RNA sequence: GCGAGAGACCGAUAGCGAACAAGUACAGUGAUGGAAAGAUGAAAAGAACUUUGAAAAGAGAGUGAAAAAGUACGUGAAAUUG
RNA sequence: UGCUGUAAAGCUGGGUCGAACGGCCUCUAGUGCAGAUCUUGGUGGUAGUAGCAAAUAUUCAAAUGAGAACUUUGAAGACUGA
RNA sequence: UAACGAGAUUCCCACUGUCCCUAUCUACUAUCUAGCGAAACCACAGCCAAGGGAACGGGCUUGGCAGAAUCAGCGGGGAAAG
């Protein structure tokens, strides 16, 4: 187990942003990515890359794709006093298409 | 004064009060009499409610004018695969009722009905029955003086017997375990056959006939709180009432100085234990059955299964029941088949049934195939197929 | 930390509306500190304080 | 300043006062009930896990038509909240009575809420304005909080004498 | 009005509306209407200094005959509350 | 804490408190309260309750700060739409 | 009596959830939480039946009964409040 990792995760916000009221759409997407990122790297301190929040809202306030690939990476918070060890960000990965791609590993070099 | 115009009540009142059951695995309130001449057999049984189907039947009624003549039904599948018998239970009559006097357990248990006795099973030692395996050491001496015991003293003879829920569909864990009288024989006959079906499995076919007019007990349907003119069926107010109008005007007179228990209010609806009566069995399917929605008329090699599965279930791996019309409950329900308490001579009892044709299309759409096979010969060739 | 009369200044010498103020978020010290008409100009004229290009409004449409 | 209990041994005891703090008196009344007695160390984890929702003041006198979870079992009760302007209070009085007690040379891990109580502070007046154009109070309930950590023959008649001296003479 | 002396007068919800920056604050277009509000201690000697706290404060300490007198100040009732 | 008196009440033990007060013979009166939708002041239950819902809509980051849904700045998404 | 009428009335066509006979959906509430936080009302209080009674009792008499603490609704009663 390696405390410091990252790696590529697609989320299906569609199904995620179901029934969701039309003028918290984009907003919620904000809080689902965040839980999303608390599932995989255990973290509550999750910090959203502002080039995410553009591609959140780049079609308004609802119109958020079905789905995003993002590149989550595990670091480590030295401020004192953190009150969590360990901390995820997320900013976007640009693919052509966010269809057929699996969960991977990227080595940092 | 008296109402300007007779009308009756909305309601039964023999359904009340109308709350949640306590359990949701419904319970056989009453079984069928014991009749020391039949052989000694089961009365109930534990299945799963797959979902609704539809069949063609040519129906059997002399001086009905659909007599010889097809008539599409509407049907339910219960999945029931076999029960294992687990338990013995010893009843003794007493001024004050029927009081159980012994239970006496298989030395061996599934891990699925052991997780029944566990909250947390996860974070468990397992200890469940483990002493009670052990009053097993190589004479079980004990356990033959409790079926003594019962034996000499009961009067009534029920089996613990639990579902084998690993094969279903379902990700539940816990199987469900039940009491099911045995009836026929004398007390030393059912004990004797409960003895000797311990850890072993029961199937529908030993209990259940095709033709046979059963019970079902299952919990409704849920549908939490509701108001009135849902819950009870009352007429809506006039479009112009001021606060709202799907309520009842007038919840009582001035005397008696109450509300009365006669009076529709809102409250919780659904999710209640029901026993429904007199449902034909119209099929006992066999899991090992590579044909099981196949008839004499239409050979297609088919399974009981539509297209893409049964919505929100699954599919029926194991041996069901096929039921005419609808049972309470919802899919995935535990359901309770009893054997009926009374002999029905009518016509629509005593009816032999054949079936012609099974439904099998999707039931997730408007589905126009019965087969994959019929579904690509329809449409030829697809991009995907190259 | 509170740039806003700064804003209100840099509109007025600029000549456009607050909404077409650009101040440097690296700045904040520097711009801090530009409490005259005067400090402003010369922000302004060394790219601290930007003026930000209008919206286009294309009438190629309705051509 | 009076403290309403005094301590035991005033050796052992450090204490901490809040007056006049504008927090709800009826919260910070249930949430001082809910430590009260505890070690210090156990009550200073509680609050943090109150301020997380992980765990819940079950509120027991002051608790009309509030709703019902399932965090007050721990308590044996249905009804409880969880008050953070409240707690935040309390962990600063914690904090200052620990403070108190070090400066004494006590022992915080055998430290005890002892007396920990609640008061009435004067009230604050605001105003509502409410219709057909009439005034009403919006008065705040202040509280004055307190606290204070600790550590951790017969004779006879004539005839009684008499029956008894009898007897004994009969066991030799 | 000016200046005096008194009383089986009232004693701060009383006595003038006003014992106090009272015909004041405040209301009303205006004519007009019109309050509440006394008392630490002999003397501020009105709490230096240390410590926890972002601070308010607290805990020590100190002054004092008394802090069961700390300006939210003599005594400190009842409702009501811990 | 008790004692005395049928009672109205009187006296006393303990605690608090800090400057005046009682008995007896007479005199005198703005002299005894549970009520008056009483007056003025204060405090409850209700009750941590009703509620804090018109005006399309906010989000990410940085800075500041003890502390940031709400301050500032940037990026974005919006609206008023002469 | 032409024209005119947010005037009153009857009939006809069109139209329709006004209705047979309801059902489903959306936003804001209500619900739960953090913060904030009133008012009306209040003799005491709050389970029924019958009796008698200022002739329609929560209390009285005689019976039925009767088990902490409560949440969301509701509109029979409190001859509810104003």
């Amino acid at each position: 187990l390696q405390d410091v990792v990252t790696r590529e995760y697609t989320i299906n916000l569609h199904k995620r942003l179901h029934g969701v009221n039309f003028k918290k759409r984009a907003p919620k997407a904000v809080k689902e990515i965040k839980k999303f990122a608390t599932l995989h790297m255990g973290t509550t301190d999750v910090r959203l890359d502002p080039k995410l929040n553009i591609a959140i809202w780049k079609r308004g306030v609802q119109g958020v794709e079905n789905r995003m690939r993002l590149r989550i990476s595990r670091k480590r918070n030295d401020e004192e006093d953190a009150k969590e060890k360990l901390f995820a960000y997320v900013e976007p990965v640009i693919v052509p298409s966010t269809k057929g791609l699996q969960t991977v590993v990227v080595e940092d070099d | 004064s008296h109402r300007k115009y007779e009308a009756p009540r909305h309601g039964s009142l023999g359904f009340l009060p109308r709350k949640r059951a306590a359990k949701q695995r419904g319970r056989v309130k009453s079984f069928p009499k014991d009749v020391k001449s039949k052989p000694v057999a089961l009365t109930a049984f534990l299945g799963y409610k797959a979902g609704m189907t539809t069949i063609v039947r040519d129906l059997d009624r002399p001086g009905s004018k659909m007599h010889k003549r097809e008539v599409v039904e509407a049907a339910t599948v219960v999945d029931t695969p076999p029960m294992v018998v687990v338990g013995v239970v010893g009843y003794v009559e007493t001024p004050r009722g029927l009081r159980s006097l012994t239970t006496v357990w298989a030395e061996h248990l599934s891990e699925e009905v052991r997780r029944r006795f566990y909250k947390n099973w996860y974070k468990s030692k397992k200890k469940a029955f483990t002493k009670y395996s052990g009053k097993y050491a190589t004479d079980a001496k004990q356990v033959e003086t409790e079926l003594a015991r019962i034996k000499k003293y009961a009067s009534v003879v029920r089996v613990l017997a639990h579902t084998q829920i690993k094969k279903t569909p379902l990700s539940q864990k816990k199987a469900h375990l039940a009491e099911i009288q045995i009836n026929g024989g004398s007390v030393s006959d059912k004990v004797d056959w409960a003895k000797e079906h311990f850890e072993k499995e029961v199937s529908v076919d030993s209990v259940f006939e095709q033709d046979e007019m059963i019970d079902v007990i299952a919990v409704t349907k849920g549908h939490g709180f509701e108001g009135v003119t849902h819950r009870w069926g009352t007429k809506k107010l006039p479009r112009k009432t001021h606060r709202g109008l799907r309520k009842v005007a007038c919840i009582g007179a001035w005397h008696p100085a109450n509300v009365n228990w006669t009076v529709a209010r809102a409250g919780q609806n659904g999710y209640h234990h029901r026993t429904s009566i007199n449902h034909k069995v119209y099929r006992v399917g066999k899991g090992t059955d590579e044909a099981n929605g196949a008839t004499e008329f239409d050979r297609t090699k088919k399974t009981i299964n539509p297209m893409g599965g049964f919505v929100r279930y699954g599919n029926v791996n194991n041996d069901f029941v096929l039921l005419k019309g609808s049972i309470p409950g919802v899919k995935k329900r535990v359901v309770t088949l009893r054997k009926s308490l009374y002999v029905d001579t009518s016509r629509r009892a005593v009816e032999k049934v054949n079936l012609k044709w099974i439904d099998t299309a999707s039931r997730f759409g408007k589905g126009r195939f019965q087969t994959p096979a019929e579904k690509h010969a329809f449409m030829g060739t697809l991009k995907k197929d190259l | 930390a509170n740039l806003r009369t700064q804003k209100r200044l840099a509109a007025s010498v600029i000549g456009v509306g607050k909404r077409k103020v650009w101040l440097d978020p690296n700045e904040t010290t520097e711009i801090a500190n530009a409490n005259s008409r005067s400090a402003i100009r010369k922000l302004y004229k060394n790219g601290t304080i930007v003026k930000k290009p209008e919206t286009v409004h294309s009438r190629s449409r309705a051509r | 300043v009076r403290y309403a209990a005094t301590p035991a041994n005033p050796a052992k005891s450090a204490s901490a006062r809040g007056s006049y703090l504008r927090v709800s008196f009826k919260n910070t009344r249930e949430t001082a009930q809910a430590i009260n007695g505890w070690k210090l160390e156990k009550a200073q984890k509680y609050l943090d896990q109150v301020l997380d929702h992980q765990r819940a003041i079950p509120f027991r006198r002051y608790n009309s038509s509030i709703g019902r979870t399932g965090q007050g079992k721990e308590f044996g009760v249905t009804k409880a909240r969880w008050p953070a302007k409240s707690v935040n209070f309390v962990k600063d009085l914690l904090r200052n009575a620990q403070a108190n007690a070090e400066a004494k040379g006590l022992d915080s891990s055998k430290l005890v809420i002892s007396h920990i109580q609640v008061n009435h502070a004067p009230k604050q007046r605001r105003r509502t304005y409410r219709a057909h154009g009439r005034i009403n109070a919006y008065q705040s309930t202040p509280s004055h909080i307190e606290l204070t950590l600790t550590e951790e023959q017969i004779r006879l008649n004539s005839r009684q004498r008499g029956r008894l001296a009898s007897q004994k003479r009969l066991t030799a």
